[PDB]
């Protein structure tokens, strides 16, 4: 399973350009795809989604008329086409896959991703830290708030926790509160009541350095919020 | 209503569906045969003309062949016992059986014959029936070595049918013991089912290559039959 | 315009029937409609067919045949002047669908008995509804072109019933479009007279194979006298409702109207009379769809019902 | 010295028969002459789960009692998930005639087995999002009739010839089997605890083994057909079994004999599943006929039917919390009851 | 063959074995004990089963 | 559990009379079609005669036609054989089967190598 991303450079405001995220390794046509952008500093952006068979795509409302995505399953290649670009399109763009049916874990993989350089009722989930110090061998108690909550009627919570290393892409680390990822050590742990939540961590070593993000499921523009750093 | 996950599933599940009727129809072009007969038959040479014209303890064997642009699946055991009691419900769908007879010990393929007809689960299937090696019957008939009235009592009082159609070389021998043995086979299948399902005899060789065809006629025949009846007309 | 209308005698025996034919019509194909929608075990691109005939049987019958019974029982309509161009419109494009639909149904059945084969691989839902778009837009096209326009009357001015007097109502044709009327009619009878024969001629020689194989001079005359009792029947009942009204109207266009006004609205309202019969001839007639209307009837038609015929 | 054995085996075979009376001294339809009825039981399909093309042979819950798998002729393995009737995979086969399916314990492995001679095992959890296959177990001369999973390297396979074996997945070979019948063995069922299996074929007779010992411990007979499934009991100090003389039979482990025959003068038809409620009390079969009555373990009486199906029932299951039974049948229709 | 069935018998032969009351009751007692847990027997309202409607 | 007992065994000159009566027990006689079938010295198994389980229905293979009578008794459990004429060749050993399920017309595998609801054997032979 592997993402790469071509495209990216330097181009002049109100321009075009076209990225290419190519997948190599799975099932390509069975599978979801988002596009997310990380400001040069800030935190993650959701900016478009385009569904298995593509019969439904979505948009952020910032990127909604200028922005229009498409993939093409029998090449197992996925890009996007940009117009108009503004001087905040600045940013470093990741292909995601997910997957959607009964127990699945989606957001699983992140491409490593590329650069380009341009020379409302939404949940609001706000990270009450912004840094954390800390030494290895104990325990840390990241938490994390939201404005609705996020408890739905069939029992799922829809609430997902990411860890990016300081040069790497992110990667999943809880999806749903309470399920480890896919080979992410025991030592994580999530838990919260629906509009409360918080990480546990039971000991540190050196790889544990990164800022955690958070991420919400229930509406469909998804917001991820500051993140927390641990140094 | 639905969550953002819900709506994802639901578009996955519809997904699939679409893709078992594009498999639907496949199904629904292909005709299943099932291949049943003795050791001593000619089952064996068959199959391998079919396949050549066009996994050590396998339980089953499958070929394909294509007659005027239309398919057909051709099974036939491989490894089971010598039990059939239980397996044999599998085939309740298929749209005939091809027993194959030696007819060159023939009461036990006349005892498999009456037992695969009167099957609660083989109701409503056709037999096609092959009286393969019919030119070692007719060798052996004109030897005189062995008289066929040992074993059927019965044949020495028989004759010929008026709508019989023997070969213009053949003796007329032959053609009494060919015919005798078409009837003795078919009293069975005339005396139960009634309109059901119905027998298909043939005069074949294992070294034929019309079999393809007899067999794309016989199908072709049982379905615009079962066609006729179910519009009421038949 | 007139006075009187020349009223019929008071006994409404004729009255009667054609109203038991208005009520049949849409009841069954309402019936039909359902039975065939509800059921999801039946969806198969034959009976698609029978279902559009069905709809189409149903919506002429329940806008027309109730005013053509006030028309033809009293002889004067008061519906209105804007009201007759499309009463008219409405009378024309509908009876031409349901004709159009059994050409298609005539070929649908003798590509499944003479191809039994090749059936699901050549007439899949899209030829199925290729007949609902092409019968439908044929029969629109004709009558739009025709009787919208009021072609018909371009100088014909001999009766005196329409197009020259407010309270009466018509749609005579004139020496020009009879012709096309005819061949209309002609060729799709033509066909389904062919393939029928045809038909019945396959089941002559199945019925010869199957028999002698178990008198016999006589045996195979009862397997004989169902298909043909069916395939009479069949063609019998649309030949004779069809029939007079053609012969009329190109008697009556090509010498001068001699036809009575009255006797008119009888040859009409027996063509209708077709409509009303077709569905119980085309659905009734079969085990599977008597077994859903019981169904429907009953009212086991709820709690996830999936029962198969 | 062949008939000198034939007597020694005969006169044995007494000296059981009569300690097997001996240890019987009342029925155990006396003991609950007393205890009240449980009264009329009416269920009514929740669900109805269509998408197969043929005819389906069997099902399997699974652990959460939330998804299921099916199996049927035209070569396609589905996973359901019940409450919503969603579609998770479908799974195409290699060959079309399969006959029996399992869902691990884990919910990580599927199987599936039938005329192929060969019991396959597909991996749902894999790294992409497609189900592969991961095995093929091919030790078998008969046909596969039952596959049931011990753990997710363990299972335990019956075939059409008498034999049954034990294998290992990692390996793909056999480690103990198990042999004594005289017909086809048709099914299978472990025990809770999952040290005992019990096993029915063709020949009227259950037996039961030991998994570490791989020897026959007890044997059964009481029927006088052959015999098609075989149930257990919650407790697993008992066993039914469904024939095709149109009985059941209710069998303990320590007592070594038949305790009570649930059969009606109306029923005619064969049984071609068995399965147990959640507490033991109610005992549900499937019959040739269209329909599944439903028993009372304890009184042998009648208390409801399963009317619904219009081809013969062929599988049958209840959740692990009780909560529902499904019913697979010939029509290729799921139903799922309350 | 012969000595493989009647070794195979002859271990069947002695093993203990205990009244068939006894085994009722333990039945009984079994299915009086969970009675209570089981759906099927006594349904639930329908406010918690997730197969409603 | 269900068990067939043979009887009536014996030597007998070419030209003699026999009779063979099998007995069942551990099921419904009554309910099942029975059937008598022999195995030839180096041969395999061949079917002989059967009755339906109402003794309306008699069938019989053609070398023996004519020369055996086969019945059945509900009341006391047990099957009959006559046998007439012996000749040197018909000198097999002979079993009683029991098609496997009640109220059904046919029966498969009554001849098959090994069958769970067939006799032990009885032993006939016929010489000089």
């Amino acid at each position: 399973v592997q993402l790469v991303e071509s495209g990216g450079g330097l181009v002049q405001p109100g321009g075009s350009r076209k990225l290419s995220c190519s997948a190599s390794g799975f099932a390509f046509s069975s599978f979801g795809m988002h596009w997310v952008r990380q400001a040069p500093e800030k935190g993650l952006e959701w900016v478009a989604y385009i569904s298995s068979g593509s019969g439904t795509i979505y948009y952020a409302d910032t990127v909604k008329g200028r922005f229009t995505i498409s993939r093409d399953d029998p090449k197992n290649t996925l890009f996007l086409q940009m117009t108009s670009l503004r001087s905040e399109d600045t940013a470093m763009y990741y292909c995601v896959r997910s997957i959607y049916y009964y127990g699945s874990s989606p957001f699983d993989f992140w491409g490593q991703g590329t650069t380009l350089t341009v020379s409302s009722a939404d949940i609001v989930m706000t990270q009450a830290t912004s840094s954390v110090p800390v030494t290895p061998g104990e325990s840390v108690s990241i938490s994390c708030r939201s404005s609705k909550s996020l408890l739905h009627s069939n029992g799922n919570t829809y609430l997902y926790w990411f860890l990016q290393r300081p040069g790497q892409s992110p990667q999943l680390l809880i999806y749903r509160m309470s399920n480890l990822a896919s080979g992410v050590p025991d030592r994580f742990s999530g838990s919260g009541s629906g509009t409360a939540f918080t990480l546990t961590i039971s000991r540190l070593e050196a790889e544990d350095v990164g800022v955690y993000y958070c991420m919400q499921h229930l509406e469909y523009p998804l917001t991820f919020g500051a993140g927390t750093k641990l140094e | 209503t639905l969550s953002a996950e819900d709506k994802a599933a639901v578009e996955r599940s519809k997904m699939i569906e679409k893709q078992l009727q594009k498999d639907k129809q496949v199904y629904r072009a292909t005709h299943r045969l099932l291949l049943l007969g003795a050791d001593n038959s000619g089952k064996s040479t068959i199959v391998k003309q079919m396949r050549i014209y066009h996994v050590k303890t396998s339980g089953i064997f499958e070929t394909k062949f294509q007659v005027d642009k239309v398919n057909f699946h051709m099974f036939d055991v491989g490894a089971q016992r010598d039990e059939r009691r239980k397996w044999i419900q599998c085939f309740n769908d298929v749209t005939a059986i091809i027993f194959v007879v030696d007819s060159s010990r023939l009461q036990e393929a006349l005892n498999d014959f009456k037992s695969i007809w009167n099957n609660r689960w083989l109701r409503t299937i056709s037999v096609i029936l092959f009286l393969n090696k019919q030119d070692l019957l007719a060798e052996k008939v004109l030897a005189g070595k062995s008289k066929i009235e040992d074993y059927f009592p019965e044949f020495a009082r028989y004759t010929t049918p008026e709508d019989a159609t023997p070969e213009p070389g053949e003796d007329p021998r032959v053609t009494r013991a060919k015919y005798f043995i078409r009837d003795e086979f078919l009293r069975i299948s005339t005396a139960s089912g009634d309109g059901r399902h119905y027998c298909y005899p043939h005069f074949t060789c294992s070294v034929d290559t019309e079999n393809a065809r007899r067999i794309f006629n016989d199908c072709r025949d049982i379905i615009q039959r079962m066609h006729l009846r179910q519009y009421e007309l038949l | 315009c007139i006075k009187s209308s020349y009223a019929p005698w008071p006994r409404a025996i004729l009255y009667g029937v054609l109203g038991l034919g208005a009520l049949l019509a849409v009841f069954g194909n309402l019936l039909v409609i359902i039975a065939i929608l509800h059921f999801k075990q039946l969806h198969t691109p034959t009976n698609f067919l029978v279902a559009s005939l069905a709809c189409a049987d149903f919506l002429v019958g329940v806008t027309v045949m109730p005013f053509s019974t006030v028309r033809s029982v009293e002889s004067c309509w008061y519906f209105g002047e804007s009201y007759c161009k499309f009463h008219t419109c409405f009378d024309t494009s509908f009876c031409f669908a349901s004709l159009f639909h059994l050409c298609c149904i005539s070929i649908d059945r003798y590509i499944a008995v003479t191809d039994p084969l090749t059936y699901p691989t050549k007439f899949t839902v899209s030829v199925s509804g290729l007949c609902i778009a092409l019968s439908w837009f044929f029969s629109v096209t004709y009558s739009f072109s025709i009787f919208y326009t009021g072609a018909n009357e371009e100088g014909i001015e001999e009766l005196v019933v329409a197009l020259t007097c407010v309270g009466g109502c018509q749609a005579p044709l004139n020496q020009n479009w009879v012709l096309l009327c005819f061949l209309l009619f002609f060729l799709p009878t033509v066909v389904m007279v062919f393939l029928y024969g045809r038909i019945f001629l396959v089941a002559k020689y199945q019925a010869r194979k199957i028999e002698g194989t178990a008198s016999y001079k006589e045996r195979v005359a009862k397997r004989e006298r169902k298909a043909a009792k069916t395939l009479g029947i069949a063609m019998a009942a649309f030949l004779v409702s069809w029939l007079p009204y053609i012969i009329d109207a190109v008697i009556d266009a090509y010498m001068n109207f001699i036809t009575p006004a009255y006797v008119y609205e009888i040859l009409v309202w027996c063509v209708y009379y077709n409509s009303a019969m077709n569905p119980l001839i085309y659905a009734f007639f079969y085990p599977w769809f008597r077994k859903a209307i019981k169904l429907i009837v009953s009212g086991k038609v709820f709690r996830a019902d999936s029962s198969t015929t | 010295e062949l008939d000198q054995l034939r007597q020694e085996a005969e006169q044995l075979k007494n000296q059981i028969r009569d300690a097997r009376k001996a240890c019987a001294d009342a029925t155990l339809s006396q003991i609950t002459n007393n205890i009240d009825p449980v009264g009329r039981i009416q269920m009514r399909t929740r669900r109805t789960l269509r998408g197969h093309l043929a005819k389906i042979y069997a099902m399997h819950w699974g652990t959460d009692s939330r998804l299921l798998v099916s199996a049927s002729q035209d070569g396609k393995l589905i996973i359901w998930d019940s409450y919503t009737t969603n579609k998770v995979h479908a799974i195409p086969l290699r060959s079309s005639w399969v006959m029996t399916c399992a869902y691990a314990p884990s919910g990580n492995y599927v199987a599936c087995g039938g005329l192929d001679n060969i019991c396959s095992i597909y991996n749902l959890k894999t790294r992409e999002g497609n189900v592969r296959v991961s095995r093929e177990l091919a030790g078998h001369t008969g046909y596969l009739s039952c596959c049931r999973f011990l753990d997710d390297n363990q299972i335990v396979t019956s075939s059409g010839d008498t034999t049954c074996a034990l294998w290992d997945i990692e390996t793909g070979q056999q480690t103990t089997t198990f042999t004594g019948h005289t017909g086809d063995v048709m099914s299978l069922s472990l025990a809770p605890d999952t040290r005992l299996f019990v096993s029915g074929a063709c020949d009227a007779s259950a037996k039961l083994w030991d998994v570490r010992e791989g020897m026959c411990r007890q044997t059964f007979t009481g029927h006088e057909s052959d015999i098609n499934a075989i149930c257990f009991f919650p407790n697993g100090n008992a066993f039914a079994t469904g024939s095709d003389d149109a009985t059941c039979r209710l069998f303990d482990l320590r007592a070594d004999q038949e305790l009570m025959t649930y059969s009606h003068d109306n029923i005619i038809c064969g049984i071609t599943s068995v399965s147990f409620s959640k507490s033991g009390r109610l005992l549900l079969a499937g019959y040739d006929d269209f329909n599944c009555n439903v028993w009372d373990a304890l009184k042998a009486d009648r208390a409801g039917v399963l009317a619904g199906h219009d081809n013969r029932v062929s599988c049958l299951g209840v959740t692990d919390d009780g909560m529902a039974v499904a019913t697979g049948s010939w029509d290729s229709f799921l139903k799922i009851w309350n | 063959q012969a000595r493989k069935l009647v070794e195979q018998l002859k271990m069947e032969a002695n093993i203990d074995r205990i009244k068939v009351s006894k085994a009722a009751a333990d039945l009984m007692a079994y299915c009086e004990a969970h009675a209570k847990e089981d759906p099927l027997l006594t349904p639930v309202p329908a406010s918690e089963n997730p197969f409603r409607e | 559990q269900v068990q067939l007992q043979e009887s009536g065994g014996g030597l007998v000159q070419p030209g003699g009379s026999l009779r063979l009566s099998c007995a069942a027990s551990g099921f419904t006689f009554s309910n099942y079609k029975m059937n008598w079938v022999r195995q030839a010295p180096g041969k395999g198994l061949e079917w002989v005669s059967d009755i339906s389980q109402s003794g309306a229905s008699i069938s019989y293979t053609g070398s023996v036609k004519g020369r055996f009578t086969i019945s059945r008794d509900n009341a006391k459990n047990t099957l009959y054989l006559q046998m007439n004429s012996l000749k040197p060749e018909d000198t097999a050993v002979y079993y009683c089967a029991r098609c496997p399920a009640p109220f059904t017309r046919d029966c498969f595998d009554v001849t098959s190598t090994t069958y769970a609801y067939r006799g032990q054997g009885t032993q006939v032979t016929v010489s000089s």
